[PDB]
């Protein structure tokens, strides 16, 4: 009964998911700081 | 004299300079007025300082000194130039 | 090769020749107060109160980068002894 | 708030570092000190 | 286990006798135990010095050779600083 | 006379663009060119060069050909075009020198008697500095011949003129100035360091063969005169720095007390604005 | 305080001491994690007859601590209770991570398809077709084409 | 345990997975709390009296029914033990004078070198503190009078004579003072060499902590840490 | 689905590890853009001014 939890466990690779998004909002912020 | 001993004794002066002990001071004033050498000497203790020279060859076609210092000092700060660059590594990124 | 020339001549220093390293911290320690009390007496005057109001005057403080690379180039032109010595 | 086992278990008070500092030293802080000078 | 501290400050071949504080390898004023003991596996400090003229404590007395590596502390410090920004 | 130029990357496409014109007809594969320079002040100045037709045979290496109605009657156009534009030089390609050098240096001394020929390469992917500047005296030698006209060296430099990268910066787009502190001076560094202490090892490799079998660098003393110039630090086996030990010591003391409190500073610049801008903007919900 | 005991080298009161190593294990698990040498020495023993049993308590003290080399040795030195022993957390944990081994060891089997792969015990491979016959009387198709497909 | 097993530090010692998580603080705090009793029970001091006050300002708590006094009470027990500690009124929440009712006397004991006081605030005044655990300080608060004293008398003079810092304190002789001159030093502290023909001791103050080279020493590690709070920086950046 | 959901949760992960890659290295660039922004902006200045009125 290893191969059931594991996945679970797939949801701390999901933080990086979080950051990404909101890196790509900070990304969205200087977009249109260049465009003034 | 292989340096490291800049400020030094008068002895070997009065020594190889065929003067005496005393007359030191004359020396190392008048020198200082020729122009071949401009360090402030130590005068208390009659310590000498030196500055800037005229070189006459080193060992017998500059073998030695060369070798270990110039050529060592090359690997020295080429080396650790590769250090700065170890540590320097993705500082660039 | 006009890149290489451009930041080669057109960038001064032919790099041989840049390793000002002092002098330069008199007066970016003159910087270093200066600026400082500056970015001092401003954010005093933030918003300490529960106003919703929304009007800003816009000078964004901050002065970091100033401080920042500058004293990196003041601990990396420190180190230019044990550097470029042995 | 219980943390588990705690449960179970300026006037006069500046001027304490000095008075524990002068309780059997200089108790009366003149008598003798007035007096230290015709001692020798 | 009754120690040697003083011997690792002022003995080794001459205090004259260390006799007057109950230290219990410190009697026995001289036989071959307690020369053995001033003797005893050397002079307990080491390097550079004896006891019979002590170096106070082992004489160390490096250099400032560590400003070097606290440069190289600099260093990595702007290494960090870079991975800051 | 000549002790610095100012030189202006038109000559330099000027070299690559007659490059281009002898390179796919390659036959004598050689650009060897004349260097027109607007001299105003002891510093030299240039803005236009042409390339003569020209080439220089192996065999006596004296055999060379100008085009002297080309170069009389072309300058004069150019002068009558730009009267301050003049002759200062010349330039060529081939960077080992030559006796055929010294001929045409006869005959660039008549046109300007403190001329400057130029040493140039069609590829520097150098450390890099660009192309050579010399200056041609007579200081004939120990020797006793007839005049001697030597190539010493002016050292060559590089200055700059308003809009005219006006499209070559624009096409580049790699442009980045204002980075020193993690990379623009660590290239100095590599660069003065490996590539100082390499042309150094070319100098004690060099002069070692010169032991074996070479010059030996006699009656120029200067070279061995000149290691005394750098020889003002000995570094005897304790590296004796040990007088600079508290000099040292009150240098790092400066700027690492710096470091101390200007970083404590700067910390507090960072977090302060970090966490309240922050938990401003976290805890505005919606 | 059992080091005392392990100062006998024979084993006819190692039982007894080993029946108490397994009695207040839970107690004393900084008691085994120096003695590593000596289960060491009671392990590479050809006359100890409780070596599997050692590693076995060596399997508890990796436990405490959580070792998968450790766990790896245990596949190997500890044979049959580390294969008929398989009802419990505190062996299904560790032989779950000699799976993901197991798994790893076959993205290793698939990293290079020509000969010449790295040694594998019959042990830890043992257990993955010992736990798959279970997944075959389960007859689930799941358990058939999950570790079919995990050996790859 | 520290009422009922006692094995279970070194187990602690193999079991120390760090959690440098600490969420709530509250239960890292009093985590620090019950390992500084336990340095106090292994005698370990100079750690203590830093983890401790750490233990303490990381207590954000109110309610001053003597949750935080009675915790800090045996808290700085370990600067009972240190041989030094300032006076009390910067410590006490009236609140606890209760219980404290034996513990200012004894601060005054240890400030004080008195055996009658010694024995008595021990006999009459030991209760309560059982309960915590606080007989350890009995056998070395004469180790605090000595230590104290020393270095009042050691920061005050740079040269001493041995058969009058034998008569500062409730000293024995001068045998006793070379005796304890040895046991002042126990761990490099600042330089007293006994003037070895008779004139006592020849120590001195010792120097060069005047701006350069120990404080840039130690600069890089402080602003290591500082570093670690522009971590925290980037961390509050990646909050969201 | 135990060994489909588990195979393909670790590929979208994957993926979106390398899809933050992009915008990393797209906000190291637009900080240096914003900066080319500021000087070659701001070279727009005396150009020999001229003197005038504001009303």
């Amino acid at each position: 009964y290893l191969s059931k939890i594991e996945e679970l466990q797939l949801i701390v690779n999901d933080k990086s998911q979080n950051l990404r998004r909101l890196q790509a909002q900070r990304n969205e912020l200087n977009a249109k700081v260049r465009l003034l | 004299r292989p340096a490291n001993h800049r400020q030094l004794t008068f002895e070997e002066i009065a020594k190889s300079a065929k003067i005496t002990v005393n007359e030191v001071e004359l020396l190392v004033m008048k020198a200082l007025s020729v122009g071949l050498v401009k360090g402030s000497i130590d005068e208390v203790d009659k310590r000498v300082h030196m500055t800037w020279v005229q070189p006459r060859v080193l060992d017998l076609q500059q073998i030695k000194g060369m070798k270990d210092r110039l050529e060592f000092w090359c690997t020295d700060v080429k080396s650790m130039e590769m250090l700065v660059e170890h540590q320097a590594h993705d500082i660039l990124t | 090769m006009l890149l290489n020339l451009h930041k080669k001549s057109w960038m001064e220093g032919l790099t041989l020749q840049d390793y000002v390293v002092k002098e330069m911290l008199e007066l970016a320690k003159n910087y270093n107060k200066a600026v400082e009390e500056e970015d001092k007496m401003t954010p005093e005057q933030l918003a300490i109160k529960n106003v919703g109001k929304q009007d800003p005057k816009r000078h964004l403080e901050e002065h970091v980068d100033v401080l920042m690379t500058s004293n990196i180039v003041q601990c990396l032109a420190a180190m230019l002894d044990t550097v470029v010595f042995k | 708030m219980s943390e588990k086992k705690q449960p179970v278990d300026e006037d006069n008070w500046d001027d304490d570092n000095v008075e524990d500092d002068f309780s059997n030293q200089l108790r009366a802080e003149l008598e003798k000190h007035g007096y230290k000078m015709e001692t020798s | 286990t009754i120690r040697d501290e003083i011997a690792g400050c002022i003995e080794k071949a001459y205090e004259k006798i260390l006799f007057t504080e109950a230290t219990r390898i410190l009697f026995f004023n001289t036989p071959k135990k307690m020369t053995d003991y001033a003797k005893k596996r050397g002079w307990v400090l080491g390097p550079n010095n004896y006891y019979s003229f002590a170096s106070q404590q082992q004489k160390p007395e490096d250099t400032t050779i560590p400003s070097t590596e606290l440069a190289k502390q600099v260093i990595e410090y702007a290494r960090q600083l870079e991975m800051i920004v | 006379a000549v002790q610095k130029v100012v030189v202006h990357p038109l000559v330099l496409l000027s070299v690559v663009d007659h490059f281009n014109r002898i390179g796919k007809v390659g036959n004598q594969k050689r650009v060897v060119g004349v260097l027109l320079g607007s001299w105003q002040k002891k510093v030299l100045d240039v803005s236009n060069s042409f390339a003569v037709p020209f080439d220089e045979d192996d065999k006596d290496d004296s055999v060379w050909f100008l085009d002297h109605d080309y170069l009389e009657n072309m300058y004069g156009m150019f002068k009558k075009v730009n009267a301050r534009e003049r002759i200062v030089g010349w330039y060529h390609t081939g960077p080992k020198l030559h006796k055929n050098d010294i001929a045409i240096n006869e005959l660039m001394k008549r046109y300007c008697p403190n001329s400057v020929l130029v040493i140039i390469d069609v590829k520097p992917k150098d450390l890099g500095l660009p192309t050579e500047a010399y200056i041609s005296v007579e200081e004939v030698h120990d020797d006793g011949t007839p005049t001697s006209k030597t190539f010493e060296h002016v050292t060559s430099e590089i200055g700059a003129e308003e809009a005219e990268e006006v499209g070559v910066e624009h096409l580049l787009r790699d442009i980045k100035d204002t980075t020193v502190g993690t990379l623009s001076q660590r290239i100095t560094n590599q660069v003065h360091g490996l590539k100082g202490l390499n042309s150094k090892l070319l100098d004690i490799r060099s002069y070692l063969e010169k032991v074996a079998t070479g010059k030996l660098p006699i009656n120029h003393q200067i070279i061995y005169q000149l290691q005394d110039v750098f020889n003002l630090l000995p570094d005897v086996s304790l590296q004796e720095f040990v007088k600079a030990f508290y000099l040292k010591t009150n240098d790092q003391m400066v700027v690492v007390y710096l470091a101390s409190l200007i970083r404590s500073v700067v910390a507090l610049h960072n977090l302060i604005n970090n966490k309240i801008a922050n938990r401003d903007a976290e805890k505005k919900e919606g | 305080g059992i080091i005392s005991l392990l100062d006998e080298d024979e084993p006819q009161l190692k039982e007894f001491a080993l029946h108490k190593l397994n009695a207040v294990v839970n107690d004393f698990w900084a008691e085994i994690s120096e003695s590593v040498d000596k289960i060491e020495v009671l392990y590479e023993d050809e006359g100890f007859r409780s070596r599997q049993f050692a590693a076995l308590v060596a399997s508890k003290v990796f436990y405490h601590l959580g070792a998968f080399e450790e766990s790896l040795n245990y596949a190997l030195g500890a044979g049959d209770l580390f294969n008929v022993n398989d009802n419990s957390e505190y062996v299904e944990t560790i032989i779950a991570k000699c799976i993901d081994h197991y798994t790893k060891q076959c993205v290793e089997n698939a990293d290079l398809p020509e000969g010449e792969k790295k040694p594998i015990d019959q042990r830890l491979e043992g257990i993955v077709n010992k736990m798959f016959q279970r997944c075959l009387d389960d007859h689930k198709y799941k358990q058939a084409i999950g570790i079919a497909l995990e050996t790859r | 345990y520290l009422h009922y097993s006692l094995y279970d530090q070194a187990e602690k010692l193999v079991s120390k997975s760090v959690f440098p998580e600490q969420a709530n603080n509250n239960e890292w705090a009093r985590y620090l709390y019950y390992t500084g009793r336990i340095k106090a029970i292994q005698l370990e001091y100079s750690e203590a009296r830093r983890t401790m006050t750490n233990a303490l300002r990381k207590a954000p708590q109110h309610t001053a029914v003597g949750f935080k006094q009675t915790v800090h009470k045996l808290l700085i027990v370990v600067e009972l033990l240190l041989g030094e500690i300032p006076d009390r009124l910067q410590f006490r929440q009236p609140s606890l004078k209760r219980s404290l009712m034996p513990y200012f006397l004894l601060t005054q004991a240890v400030r004080t070198g008195n055996l009658a006081k010694f024995n008595q605030v021990l006999d009459q005044f030991g209760e309560k503190f059982q309960a915590d655990g606080t007989y350890t300080l009995i056998i070395r608060l004469r180790h605090n009078v000595i230590k104290t004293g020393v270095r009042m008398i050691s920061l005050s003079y740079s040269r001493i004579s041995l058969a009058d810092i034998a008569q500062k304190l409730q000293l024995d002789s001068p045998e006793d003072a070379e005796f304890i001159v040895a046991k002042a030093i126990r761990d490099g502290v600042i330089e007293a060499s006994i003037n070895h023909e008779k004139g006592y001791v020849q120590s001195k103050e010792m120097i060069d902590i005047y701006s350069t080279r120990e404080p840039q020493l130690a600069f890089h590690q402080r602003i290591s840490f500082c570093l670690d709070i522009h971590n925290m920086s980037v961390k509050a950046m990646r909050f969201p | 689905d135990l060994y489909s959901r588990y195979k393909k949760l670790q590929q979208e992960l994957e993926f979106l590890e390398v899809q933050e890659e992009y915008i990393k290295d797209e906000q190291k660039n637009l900080k240096k853009e914003f900066l080319h922004a500021q000087e070659e902006v701001k070279r727009i200045q005396s150009i020999p001014l001229v003197i005038g009125q504001f009303l």
